[PDB]
RNA sequence: AGAGCGCAAGGGUAGAAGGGGGCCUGACUGCGAGGCCUGCAAGCCGAGCAGGGGCGAAAGCCGGGCCUAGUGAACCGGUGGU
RNA sequence: UCCCCCGUGCCCAUAGCGGCGUGGAACCACCCGUUCCCAUUCCGAACACGGAAGUGAAACGCGCCAGCGCCGAUGGUACUGGGCGGGCGACCGCCUGGGAGAGUAGGUCGGUGCGGGGG
């Protein structure tokens, strides 16, 4: 990344902007609950995805961690946490679309996404595609 | 450009918009905060002969007669994007000389 | 397609949905009217119908209006339609996203590649009479690393691209298995 | 660390409001820059402080490009 | 001194020729020469203020006018310059002294140039103007060899009502400009 | 450097601030005393 | 003043510039 | 207007507060209607009046710097004056 | 009263950017000239003065077009004064009053005072 050191905690209000619509690929993965998604959680999912289907199509990761995760070294109260221990996270609210696959079968996707679910903290759902866009 | 114009606007009343042409020289006593001209002594497009400078002096005296009649006297001049030196000079020059 | 619409007036927008009716509104350069279709009906209708083909709405006034969904408000928090726009057409030309059937076996998938596909539909100025079920896309000569743009589209008669004459349409990206996992894990 | 620092509050902003009777000289509005412009019977000082020049009522006048002005309409 | 060769050359020669090659409708549309400008990149005379006067006075003669100065503003740490101090020479000339200079140009300066070949036809700003570079300044008439302490270079430009370089190319060629075809 | 201006042919001072090495050795700026009005003020 | 360009090759043009005695060479005549 | 506005950041600003010349030293004295702020003390803005003066043809501007930091009650003592 | 101009104040991009067309009788500009008042760190480009003739090319004035810019409903949300309910909790839901942003329809090459010259 690049920007600057430490950030507020902030609360996770309504699932508003946290949520979208399958914007790429055929199938997708959507969050049901709010949470901070770690960098290791994303990588854990992505790798479990591709590793499932070797030489797979294309995997889109629409969420992205930019929030520095603060944390203290097991002492007390001097100043702000050094942080960064868990690295960073992504403000994922219910309805959001983390991953979506493309150029692959329905079984491969239905399994791969199912797998990349357990790798995540949140209880999730898999959406197909429909036609819900914005046109005429 | 019109810095000067803005300066006088906030000054008070009875602005003297001296717009001069390459051959003409009009002059209006516009009172702001309402936008209305009073004494509008034109030049070439009025009656006067043909001699910019000397014409300017007289048109100034023209305002004077029409002005002192309406009970005006605030010499709120308007340089109007023009260097005070020549044509415009005579305007207020004669206008204030009487 | 057909769809049984109704006039709305004072019915509570929220309390309405609980019943089973989807709020919506029809309008054009001269029209504007509170309406409300049925969820289940609109669903199966709009499933195929979507926003490429036209749908005439049968109001109790016997009026058959040639409308199409100019916009839909999808409800966040588990997808589902909240509200529906209905643009009524006439005879003057009107812009709209027309489908696109990419047809062919590109060189990309041959050398093991990926079916990339940007605009799965394209907005284009067109007369209301012209209702192209779709547009042929000659994707086949497309190899890995290559792409297809708007300036290269096959336009049917009486139609123009109401977009940028350079926009992309599709592409061919690589896989991403072992070669990247082993390499990326160390090179980072 | 090395942070706990801050200059005390300056308590600026709109001091008087539209429709308020004012003496001669009451600071109408203290401000950082030119968030408000002068106007009819309204002067300003080194800090851009806006203040009445006459007695009357405050009024605000938005003018897009020109900006926001504030004046006092005299009366007695 | 309103009278010279190039003066009438534009009038009784180039004026009607332009009406031929493209044809106009008004005399104020015909591409008119009206602004010549000179320039010198003097990052050199930054140290010596003396060398600055020399370049300007040699310039005053060749330009047949009064020279001027123009310092930098957002300057080169890399080359010993910083803010408002150094120098750059410039002198704009128009009207009569403009034509007199163009005369010394294609009748004295251009000829005795080091292996002159012509003026690069690409040196058009795309619009109706032209910029050219020159090394030795002694190629000018009044300049004596036993006087130039340094072969200070400089580049000149020229503005015209031309809106296309085709109009410019035709206009300048008719003016007697030896274009390297 | 703290500076103090004196009056000519009189005994009056004034608040000032000169510069040490910076181009400024003397101070010949005019000023206004209480006795009479306006007379040149030297540094001193 | 009429600057007479005395270019050494067979050309003497009466232009206008400082000092009529303008000693040049290799002008437009050659 | 993303520059510049001596320096942090910010608000402001080319219809100048920015860049450049000409004349000049209002980086004046004697005051101060009325206010902002405020526990106290302190800090802040200020029209206008009298004196004498500067720049401008003039209406007019000038009681230091675009503004918000650049500082220290009282005591004791130093130097110059009525 | 009606129409074209010239000066100027109000509304503050629905006034603008760009494209095409048009006006020189009047008005304005460009323009002729650089002796006088005056001027450019260099130039009569700009300020300035005296003025034939030529032009409406540039500039400005007036029209038309919407491609950029700008303006922009309605419906439905998000959010939320006040009230309250469920669950163990991270949070979710209803009643009452208020209600955006974005997006769709759509609009837009300006309204307008006062004085003056001209038929
Ligand atoms: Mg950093
Ligand atoms: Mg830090
Ligand atoms: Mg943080
Ligand atoms: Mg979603
Ligand atoms: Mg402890
Ligand atoms: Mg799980
Ligand atoms: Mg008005
Ligand atoms: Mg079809
Ligand atoms: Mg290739
Ligand atoms: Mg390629
Ligand atoms: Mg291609
Ligand atoms: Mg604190
Ligand atoms: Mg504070
Ligand atoms: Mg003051
Ligand atoms: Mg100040
Ligand atoms: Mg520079
Ligand atoms: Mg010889
Ligand atoms: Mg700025
Ligand atoms: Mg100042
Ligand atoms: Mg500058
Ligand atoms: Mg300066
Ligand atoms: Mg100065
Ligand atoms: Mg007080
Ligand atoms: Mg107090
Ligand atoms: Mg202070
Ligand atoms: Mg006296
Ligand atoms: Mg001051
Ligand atoms: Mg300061
Ligand atoms: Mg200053
Ligand atoms: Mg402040
Ligand atoms: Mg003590
Ligand atoms: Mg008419
Ligand atoms: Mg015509
Ligand atoms: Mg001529
Ligand atoms: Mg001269
Ligand atoms: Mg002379
Ligand atoms: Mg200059
Ligand atoms: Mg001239
Ligand atoms: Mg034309
Ligand atoms: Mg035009
Ligand atoms: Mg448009
Ligand atoms: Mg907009
Ligand atoms: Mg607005
Ligand atoms: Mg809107
Ligand atoms: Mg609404
Ligand atoms: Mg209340
Ligand atoms: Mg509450
Ligand atoms: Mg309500
Ligand atoms: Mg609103
Ligand atoms: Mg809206
Ligand atoms: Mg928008
Ligand atoms: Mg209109
Ligand atoms: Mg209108
Ligand atoms: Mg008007
Ligand atoms: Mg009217
Ligand atoms: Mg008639
Ligand atoms: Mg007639």
């Amino acid at each position: 990344r690049m920007k600057y050191r430490k950030q507020q905690r902030g609360r996770l209000k309504g699932a508003t902007k946290g949520g979208d619509y399958v914007a790429f690929g055929d199938f997708g993965l959507v969050a049901l609950e709010p949470a901070w998604i770690t960098a290791q959680q994303i990588e854990a999912a992505r790798v479990a995805m591709v590793r499932h289907f070797r030489r797979g199509g294309k995997i889109f990761i629409r969420i992205f961690p930019d929030k520095p995760y603060t944390k203290k070294p097991l002492e007390v109260r001097m100043g702000k946490g050094k942080g960064n221990v868990e690295g960073y996270v992504a403000v994922v609210k219910p309805g959001r679309v983390m991953f979506e696959v493309a150029g692959v079968t329905e079984e491969q996707a239905m399994e791969a996404l199912r797998i990349a679910g357990h790798k995540l903290p949140i209880k999730t759902k898999i959406v197909r595609r429909d036609a819900y866009d914005e046109a005429q | 450009k019109f810095r000067v114009r803005n300066r006088i606007k906030r000054t008070g009343r009875l602005r003297l918009s001296v717009f001069r042409s390459l051959k003409h020289i009009y002059a209006q006593i516009i009172d702001d905060e309402k936008g209305v001209t009073l004494v509008s002594a034109s030049s070439l497009a009025l009656k006067l002969k043909g001699n910019k400078t000397e014409v300017a002096r007289q048109v100034g005296r023209a305002l004077a007669e029409k002005a002192l009649a309406l009970g005006i006297k605030q010499v709120a001049f308007d340089r109007g994007p023009y260097k005070y030196h020549g044509r415009v000079k005579a305007l207020a020059e004669g206008a204030r000389e009487g | 397609y057909r769809l049984k619409a109704y006039y709305r007036e004072g019915e509570k927008p929220s309390a309405l949905r609980r019943a089973g009716k989807l709020p919506g509104v029809m309008y054009n350069r001269h029209l504007n009217r509170k309406v409300y279709v049925d969820l289940v009906e609109f669903d199966k209708v709009f499933r195929q119908a979507s926003i490429h083909h036209v749908i005439v709405l049968e109001l109790p006034d016997g009026q058959s209006l040639p409308t199409l969904v100019r916009q839909v408000n999808l409800d966040k928090r588990r997808r589902r339609p909240e509200h529906v726009d209905f643009f009524v057409l006439s005879d003057e030309p009107v812009e709209m996203y027309v489908p696109l059937r990419f047809v062919g076996t590109p060189a990309g998938v041959r050398a093991g590649g990926v079916l990339q596909e940007i605009h799965r539909d394209i907005l284009v100025k067109v007369s209301p009479r012209n209702i192209p079920e779709f547009i042929e896309v000659d994707v086949s000569g497309l190899e890995i690393g290559d792409s297809l743009h708007a300036s290269d589209l096959k336009l049917p008669p009486g139609v123009e691209l109401a977009v940028s004459p350079e926009e992309t349409i599709a592409a061919v990206v690589p896989p991403e298995d072992v070669e990247k996992l082993a390499e990326e894990a160390a090179a980072e | 660390t090395k942070n706990g620092r801050d200059s005390q509050a300056k308590r600026l902003g709109v001091k008087r409001y539209e429709g308020q009777v004012v003496r001669a000289g009451n600071i109408l509005v203290r401000q950082r820059g030119t968030r408000f412009k002068p106007g009819k019977n309204v002067g300003m000082g080194r800090d851009f402080t806006l203040f009445a020049l006459v007695d009357g009522v405050v009024e605000f006048q938005d003018r897009g490009r020109l900006g926001r002005y504030v004046h006092v309409r005299p009366l007695a | 001194p309103l009278d010279l060769a190039l003066k009438r050359k534009y009038y009784e020669e180039v004026r009607p020729e332009l009406i031929r090659r493209f044809g106009y409708q008004n005399v104020w549309e015909v591409p008119r020469l009206e602004k010549v400008v000179i320039n010198q990149g003097l990052g050199e005379a930054k140290e010596d203020a003396r060398i600055l006067e020399k370049a300007a006075q040699e310039l005053a003669l060749i330009t047949g006018q009064k020279p001027a100065v123009t310092r930098a503003k957002k300057s080169i740490s890399n080359f010993k310059l910083r803010k408002g101090m150094p120098i750059g020479l410039r002198v704009t000339l128009r009207r009569d002294r403009m034509w007199i200079f163009l005369e010394k140009l294609l009748n004295v300066a251009l000829p005795r140039i080091r292996d002159f070949r012509g003026l690069n036809p690409n040196s058009f700003d795309g619009r109706g103007n032209y910029n050219l570079g020159l090394r030795e300044q002694l190629i000018f008439p009044e300049i004596t060899y036993d006087m130039v302490d340094a072969l200070r270079g400089m580049d000149i430009a020229v503005v015209t009502t031309a809106e296309t370089d085709e109009e410019a190319r035709a206009l300048l060629e008719l003016l007697g400009f030896p274009f390297r075809k | 450097l703290l500076l103090e201006c004196t009056e000519c042919k009189r005994r009056n001072y004034a608040t000032e601030k000169n510069k040490r090495n910076t181009p400024n050795k003397l101070e010949l700026r005019k000023y206004c005393p209480w006795c009479r009005k306006h007379t040149v003020h030297r540094e001193v | 003043v009429p600057a007479r360009i005395i270019c050494g090759c067979g050309n003497v043009i009466e232009t206008y510039s400082t000092k009529p005695e303008i000693y040049v060479e290799v002008c437009s005549k050659c």
